């Protein structure tokens, strides 16, 4: 799993 | 363009404005200011929504942190359950769960900020602004799961939080 | 009008031990260790376990009884596992016959044919012991282990202060909840294999996995408890006493995935009966609950 934020 | 009134779509709808709105009980019962949550809730929406209709989302993660420390007092996952079927099934967002929970979560530090993001499996579809992060350490941390917070005919999500020791 | 939470309460009630029962289980002692003191030499016995941690359900099934061998059987204790068993295996079943003795990993079980009625009722008699011989090394004791074929260090002593020390930082409701747990776990609806195997591995999770005080509602705490326990019986639950195996070592990989799936069933049952609660359907409630766990809990 890869885990993701907002930019 | 028929447009059914049970339907795979529809409950992704679903759990995914109430996964949101589950998140804003749990920020907004924790004493915190909802603003940077409300300033993001379009492309949370957008991420989610996109990666529930793949099943590419694992879990919804919301960290709480200490500004003056940057450690965790606490992490709200949402894992997705995907075990829909039919679309017909029951279906609720539990926000009485989150208040048991939040109780015995316990104080959180004066001005906590959180941050969300997104766990998903490599072969998700890009979606734009959001990149690789990283998590902040659960080291000495073990989670305690609630069971379905959000349920929609079968596909879930079961909000689980993280505490010491 | 019965409320959720007066049905737990009824419910945590009919799991508790009784007087009647007490006396048949040190009856069944003394019936098998007078009887076993004929066959081996056994310094003395005790009644041990979940038994006497006050966290074993109903009806009461594989009481531990330790047999404490005398230094003159000290033999058994530098020979494989097995030679031990097979002797208290061959010893109880001229007693009580081949079908009521079963060997078991780290014990011999003897059933005494205790008939369990419609709503787990057995005329308060217990249904069977589990016989586990014993060495005393001083502080601590060891028994077989069939999974070796050596012998483990056990110490009774620590798991009862753990559940004494977790069932005080929660209102003294946690070991009803253990109890509640383990009755769901024996629920013939299983089929012949439990969910969780061996049941103590619920209670050692449940030393974690009951977190933060008691708060008030039984319906959430089983909810949580269920949903804790589903995402975390894959992880390493150790010997809270720190000698002996894992106590999550005796399910395979497919047996460990059943575990977590009739877990988290049992945590979808109990949100669905939640939800039942939630619409003012107090009834289906009820009669949800009852089919989570079993003829004990009540419908009025
Ligand atoms: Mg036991």
């Amino acid at each position: 799993a890869e885990v993701m934020e907002f930019n | 363009s028929t447009v059914a009134t049970y339907s795979y779509t529809h409950s992704v709808t679903y759990v995914t404005d109430n996964i949101l709105k589950s998140l804003k009980d749990i920020i907004l019962l924790s004493g915190l200011d909802p603003e940077h949550f409300a300033d993001r809730w379009e492309s949370n929406t957008r991420a989610i929504k996109t990666w529930l209709g793949t099943g590419d989302l694992r879990k919804v993660i919301l960290e709480i942190y200490n500004p003056a420390t940057d450690k965790l007092v606490t992490r709200w996952d949402i894992d997705i359950v995907y075990g829909w079927s039919d679309g017909d099934g029951s279906f609720w967002t539990d926000t009485e769960q989150l208040k048991y929970a939040i109780k015995k979560a316990g104080l959180l530090p004066s001005q906590a900020k959180y941050k969300l993001m997104l766990d998903t499996k490599p072969g998700r579809p890009d979606v734009e602004g959001w990149s690789k992060g990283s998590y902040r350490s659960t080291d000495g941390m073990v989670k305690q799961s609630l069971g379905s917070t959000v349920e929609h005919s079968g596909l879930a999500g079961q909000a689980g939080y993280w505490r010491q020791r | 009008m019965l409320s959720i939470d007066e049905a737990f309460r009824k419910f945590k009630s009919r799991l508790e031990l009784n007087e009647r029962e007490q006396k048949n289980a040190s009856q069944r002692q003394n019936e098998v260790r007078d009887y076993l003191q004929t066959k081996f030499g056994i310094a003395r016995s005790f009644l041990t376990g979940s038994y006497a941690r006050y966290t074993k359900t109903k009806p009461l099934k594989d009481i531990d009884i330790f047999f404490v061998l005398k230094d003159s059987e000290k033999h058994y204790h530098g020979k494989a596992a097995s030679v031990v068993l097979d002797d208290f295996h061959s010893a109880l079943v001229e007693k009580y016959g081949s079908a009521a003795v079963r060997k078991q990993a780290r014990s011999i079980n003897v059933d005494f044919g205790v008939h369990i009625d419609a709503e787990d009722n057995t005329d308060y008699r217990v249904v069977s012991v589990d016989a586990v011989p014993a060495f005393d090394t001083g502080d601590q004791y060891e028994i077989p282990d069939t999974a070796s074929g050596k012998w483990i260090k056990t110490d009774p002593e620590i798991h009862k202060d753990k559940a004494t020390a977790a069932h005080q930082a929660y209102a003294n409701e946690w070991k009803g909840l253990v109890r509640m747990v383990k009755y769901w776990n024996n629920n013939p609806k299983h089929g012949d294999l439990k969910p969780v195997k061996p049941s103590f591995l619920i209670e050692v999770m449940a030393l974690e996995c009951l977190y933060g005080g008691w708060g008030g509602s039984f319906d959430r705490e089983i909810q949580s408890f269920f949903a804790t326990l589903a995402d975390r019986v894959h992880d390493e639950w150790p010997d809270p006493a720190g000698l002996g195996p894992a106590i999550s070592n005796d399910m395979d990989a497919a047996r460990k995935q059943r575990a977590q799936q009739l877990l988290f069933q049992a945590s979808q049952d109990a949100s669905i009966a939640i939800d039942h609660a939630r619409r003012g359907r107090n009834i289906e409630a009820l009669r949800a609950w009852r089919a989570l766990f079993g003829p004990k809990f009540p419908l009025s």
